[PDB]
């Protein structure tokens, strides 16, 4: 069955700082195989440690480097049949962040709202970014939109979060379709009010 | 005399990679562009072309259907071979030392 991959802290890490990204699964395999998709194809054959009725490797990054960025994914095996490897696990990207220019988050009408108000998160830069990545603290789904209009020199997305219903700190990056796992530096977190 | 020496070094080389891997360097545009007096030795250029040739990585789910020849050697020595996390590139780059020191 389908293992899953995980990354501790997250997939976005900084250039020379420490990720684990962690294989696990309910079924007992013995060894995991972590496969990289990047500039730099590797498989990495991981030892399975069984316990708590779940069976989990890690593969610790101590210090994170270009070649090692990509998108990972886990699969699963056994010592029964060793040549009859495991559906994959779903693509976990590991981006290196803090490369190019700090884009800018605001909030409209304001960064406090009443419940039911519509509010907007716009995310500008100077750089002509591809692709914009607003991101909330505690979710893994980031929203990607790429740029609407272009205001005093800057290009920015507007991200319409709909009428208000609870808060959250907002971060933002920017991305080039050429480079796919090198994102801007952090946005300086938004805090949203309802 | 020597430029008969360094042909014979090549060749062994060349037959060393072809038997441990499995593989045919035949048509291989990148292995063969390598097999020179001076990038004939060095273990990390060959070991990067075999990879990008043969795509090693690739054999997880059969290989690339251009070059599925060194998945046999991957499974026997990586996939299902019989701790650490073992790279498949660091295993690629310790196989060719070995081809390259016992070339003589
Ligand atoms: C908020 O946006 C929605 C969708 O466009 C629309 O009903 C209207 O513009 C706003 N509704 C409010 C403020 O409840
Ligand atoms: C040997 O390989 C290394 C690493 O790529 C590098 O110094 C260069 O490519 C080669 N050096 C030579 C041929 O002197």
């Amino acid at each position: 069955r389908k293992p899953s991959l995980l990354a501790h802290p997250g997939p976005l890490v900084k250039s020379e700082e420490t990720v684990i990204l962690q294989c696990w699964s309910d079924v007992m395999f013995e060894h995991f195989l972590l496969h990289r998709e990047g500039m730099f194809n590797d498989t990495l054959r991981l030892i399975g440690e069984h316990h708590d009725g779940v069976s989990k490797a890690n593969f610790s990054i101590s210090r994170m480097t270009q070649d090692l960025a990509g998108t990972y994914r886990c699969y699963g095996s056994v010592t029964h049949s060793p040549y009859q490897v495991s559906a994959p696990s779903d693509p976990l990207d590991i981006v290196i962040i803090g490369l190019y220019e700090k884009p800018s988050l605001s909030a409209q009408p304001g960064p406090t709202v009443l419940a039911g108000e519509n509010v907007t998160l716009s995310c500008s830069s100077r750089s002509s970014y591809d692709m914009y990545h607003l991101s909330r603290e505690g979710e893994a789904h980031e929203r990607r939109l790429p740029a609407g209009p272009k205001v005093n020199g800057t290009f920015q997305a507007d991200f319409p979060l709909g009428p208000a219903t609870h808060g959250g700190t907002y971060r933002c990056f920017g991305s080039f379709h050429d480079s796919p796992y090198e994102w801007s530096k952090s946005s300086d977190p938004l805090l949203v009010s309802v | 005399g020597e430029a008969a020496r360094i042909a014979a070094a090549i060749d062994a080389v060349i037959k060393g990679i072809e038997t441990k891997f499995g593989v045919s360097t035949n048509g291989v545009l990148g292995l063969k562009s390598l097999f020179t007096a001076n990038n004939y030795n060095n273990a990390t250029k060959i070991a990067g072309a075999i990879i990008e040739e043969y795509k090693p990585s690739s054999c997880l789910t059969g290989g690339s259907g251009a070059d599925n020849s060194i998945c046999p050697w991957a499974m026997e020595n990586f996939f299902a071979a019989r701790r650490e996390a073992v790279s498949m590139n660091d295993v690629i780059e310790k196989t060719v030392k070995t081809i390259v020191s016992d070339a003589p």
